[PDB]
């Protein structure tokens, strides 16, 4: 719900379409829901006001459409040669279905479209692609059970997902790379278990949701803008920016709670090597986040002169920094969460 | 009230007296700025004042129409507005002055090309 | 656009005006209340231009008076220095001399050699630009016409003017010149533009009649500076407006007779311009549907903060535009510790606010 009333409509149709997928009984039904998602999302992404939006639209459509094409196609084969939706075993019939889904959600080797997207997308449009356009393909990846492909995805889901993030100066591309890394954790987590995967995505949704929702608020689009963005005290400049470290999930930031949950269950599966690699790369993720937080940790920097006052929406700001406060002191709610047992 | 003006574009206008009065006032001032020895001035006052004096006695628009003649009120206001533009342009034109140019000899003579006795 | 005199009375608003001053506008609210319903004939923007000291404030006041629009007074640089309880932050002496001490039009006129002048040179454009959005807010809410004495669109005239004099930096000229694009794209051009044209000498005659101890005795008033207005207005500023807005040029205000100006404007109608939409003139006002009206309306009644935040442009490559950190830190200390600035307006209970401990309200685009 950004400018027009039609935003509500397409969001609604999108929700129904994706909800069909997660509740879909057979591959065909899931494919049906996916395409409905494809419809509902293109108009929001393809704003008619500017240019960059429109180019992102062809790339999104021209990619997702092929993804759906291959997905249904590989479905027929699996559900021919096995004559049954739940094949007895994972063969060449099934890896193609993942390769479809991995591209649709933008996983490791199939990601290049995803950074190019961010240039076009505005903030909440990006946000909405970040969070919700990754549920359905992932929940389907749950049904597919090929260990090694997910493992190669998890291996490569952080390497590029962090090395690129080091390089980007446009906040749009950084969020892309930040999520591809985080997407590495979901994929591993879903290889292990689903209840923990459900939790981890939710906290990721929450965290990414608050993050970009302030970037929308202040319209900070470039590292220079972050250094230049006026704040009266240059203290809330720093209090608000703890969340950039909640990205890395360092204990006193509530991003630790999901990463701890995934780590605990994953090592219980004994894939210790995989943990080491993802967790090695996590530092590189947190590395450029400090590169972001040079703007706020120290105080009283050199600033532009013309600005005298800084202003923002009531609704967005009122919602935003409630979510932030939780990102600050979230852990002590250790009791409040009972879904881990 | 008359339903139509009988003409396309020319719409029925209410408060015609107010509009006509206001137009007459402005044109009178517009000619006021003119020099006092301009024939254009000399006549516009008497004509306009005759009109602007007829404007009052006939509250009925149709009665006023007959009294003023010269057409219906809807066009009549346009006539007034035209003249407003005329005065503003007239002041800018200074046509009360004397001859700008004397025609060359044999300019306005018809038939042409005939020899003459000096 | 039509004068009350030809109305034989006052104009009426076609529908109940929306309290945009004191109420927030929502997309829910757009669904619940239509926009162009209120719109009428006069829903348009008549911008004014002229060489400085043209006294057009009284002109625009009367013009809006007898055509029933809003006057919207001119630039008020002091408002940076004004607060909920009035007093001037210019009161605060040069405690922080280098780039925290004030600079008004007085200071500019006394001396444009100070690099700190560039501050208002851009902040002055923002003030115009913020005013412009206020005008659009009033239009789209009430449907009533507006008249701004001067526009951000025209501000660059003075900009290039001061730079040609040499007063601004080559750096600052680039900063402002590129930075206009960033925001200036996001405004609707006025329907009609009226420009007033005296010569440089003639305006010097009148500015000497203004008798202003911070201008008339000042030194900026060279023919070159006060003429650069003329060239820039004549070609650079006018032409693009001449493309979009309808342009009228009388000689000037003094001989500018209001009533003939009233009549000339009224004669210039725009139903004539309701032809092919693709026409580039009036282009920024062709709103197809009531929904698109509301998009424009919500975009100004609910995104003024967004409009302001476009100004957030990082440029630490210009020294005069950079501020010293520790000094700037103190400049922050002064402003927010000074009387009537500790909290949001209405919550400076140190300076008098009562009704607190229960009050939780905040105004639409209420400053902060
Ligand atoms: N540096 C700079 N100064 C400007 C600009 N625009 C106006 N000013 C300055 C020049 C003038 O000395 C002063 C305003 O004086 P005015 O000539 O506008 O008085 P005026 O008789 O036109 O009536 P009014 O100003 O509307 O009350 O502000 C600008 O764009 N940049």
């Amino acid at each position: 719900m950004f400018n027009n009333s039609s935003k509500i409509l397409f969001i609604t149709i999108m929700i129904i379409g994706t909800l069909i997928t997660v509740t879909s009984n057979s591959w065909l039904g899931a494919w049906m829901g996916l395409e409905i998602n494809l419809l509902s999302f293109i108009p929001l992404l393809s704003d008619n006001n500017n240019l960059m939006s429109t180019e992102a639209s062809l790339k999104y459509f021209l990619t997702q459409v092929l993804a759906s094409t291959v997905l249904l196609f590989s479905s027929i084969l699996l559900m021919l040669k096995n004559n049954m939706n739940n094949e007895i075993n994972e063969s060449f019939t099934s890896m193609i279905i993942m390769s479809a889904l991995l591209l649709k959600s933008g996983a490791a080797p199939f990601h290049f479209w995803f950074p190019n997207m961010m240039e076009g997308l505005t903030w909440m449009n990006a946000l909405m692609l970040m969070t919700w356009q990754k549920i359905a393909p992932l929940m389907l990846i749950s049904y597919l059970n090929i260990k090694y492909l997910l493992l190669i995805s998890v291996i490569l889901s952080v390497i590029i997902g962090a090395i690129g993030g080091l390089n980007q100066t446009s906040l749009r591309k950084l969020m892309a790379f930040s999520s591809i890394n985080h997407l590495g954790w979901m994929l591993s987590s879903l290889m292990i278990s689903e209840s923990i995967w459900l939790i981890y995505f939710f906290f990721y949704s929450f965290l990414s949701f608050v993050l970009t929702f302030m970037f929308n608020i202040f319209k900070l689009f470039h590292l220079n803008q972050l250094f230049s963005w006026f704040v009266n005290s240059k203290i809330l400049k720093f209090t608000l920016f703890m969340n950039f470290l909640s990205l890395g999930g360092l204990p006193p930031f509530l991003g630790f709670l999901p990463k701890w949950l995934v780590i605990q269950q994953l090592t219980l599966c004994n894939q210790y090597f995989m943990l080491t690699l993802m967790m090695m790369s996590t530092l590189i993720t947190l590395f450029f986040y400090l590169r972001i937080c040079y703007s706020a940790f120290m105080m009283n920097y050199f600033e532009n002169n013309w600005i005298m006052k800084m202003n923002m929406n009531s609704i967005n700001y009122n919602m935003y920094m409630i979510m932030t406060f939780f990102s600050i002191f979230g852990l002590f709610l250790i009791s409040l969460f009972y879904f881990m047992f | 009230i008359k339903a139509s003006t009988g003409l396309t574009g020319l719409a029925v206008s209410t408060n015609p007296h107010h509009t006509l009065s206001a137009l007459y006032g402005k044109i009178l001032r517009a000619v006021s700025k003119m020099p006092q020895d301009a024939s254009y001035r000399k006549y516009t006052e008497q004509l306009v004042k005759q009109r602007a004096d007829s404007v009052a006695q006939h509250k009925d628009i149709t009665a006023l129409e007959k009294a003023v003649g010269c057409g219906q009120v809807e066009e009549l206001i346009v006539q007034a507005e035209n003249e407003l533009i005329l005065a503003r342009k007239m002041l800018g034109w200074k046509p009360w002055e004397k001859l700008v140019q004397a025609a060359p000899a044999k300019q306005w003579d018809w038939p042409p090309a005939q020899i003459m006795e000096p | 656009i039509s004068g009350k005199t030809m109305r034989g009375g006052p104009r009426v608003p076609k529908a109940a005006p929306y309290p945009y001053k004191t109420k927030k506008y929502s997309v829910f609210n757009a669904i619940f209340d239509k926009t162009s319903k209120r719109f009428d004939e006069n829903s348009k923007v008549i911008c004014v231009e002229g060489p400085i000291a043209a006294g057009k404030s009284k002109f625009a006041k009367e013009l809006a008076e007898e055509l029933d629009m809003e006057y919207y007074p001119a630039v008020d640089l002091d408002l940076i220095y004004i607060n909920s309880y009035g007093y001037d932050m210019r009161k605060l002496d040069p405690q922080l001399p280098p780039s925290c001490r004030s600079y008004d039009v007085r200071n500019f006129c006394l001396d444009p050699s100070h690099d700190l002048a560039a501050q208002f040179q851009i902040r002055m454009y923002m003030l115009r630009y913020s005013q412009y959005i206020d005008a659009l807010q009033h239009v789209l809410s009430t449907g009533q016409g507006v008249v701004l004495e001067r526009s951000p669109y025209s501000d660059f005239v003075f900009m290039e003017a001061m730079f040609r004099q040499g007063y601004l930096s080559r750096g600052a000229r680039s900063v402002y010149n590129e930075l206009r694009q960033n925001t200036i794209g996001e405004l609707l051009k006025p329907h009609l533009v009226i420009y007033l044209d005296l010569p440089v000498d003639a305006v010097k005659k009148q500015i000497k009649a203004r008798n202003v101890d911070y201008e008339v005795q000042s030194k900026v008033f060279s023919d070159a500076y006060l003429s650069d207005l003329e060239q820039l207005y004549k070609q650079q500023y006018l032409k693009d407006i001449s493309t979009h807005a309808e342009l009228l040029i009388y000689d000037w205000t003094a001989g500018g007779e209001t009533e003939v100006v009233v009549e000339d404007i009224e004669r210039i109608d725009f139903n004539q311009f309701e032809a092919d939409i693709h026409n580039k003139k009036m282009l920024d006002w062709r709103f197809p549907l009531e929904a698109e009206w509301c998009e424009a309306r919500i975009k100004y009644c609910h995104e003024k903060p967004d409009l302001m935040n476009y100004f957030n442009v990082p440029r630490f490559d210009v020294p005069e535009l950079v501020r010293s950190a520790d000094d700037g830190k103190v400049w922050r200390d002064v402003w927010f510790n000074a009387p009537g600035m500790k909290y949001r307006p209405g919550y400076n209970a140190d300076m008098g606010d009562e009704g607190l401990l229960t009050k939780t309200k905040i105004g639409i685009n209420q400053g902060i």
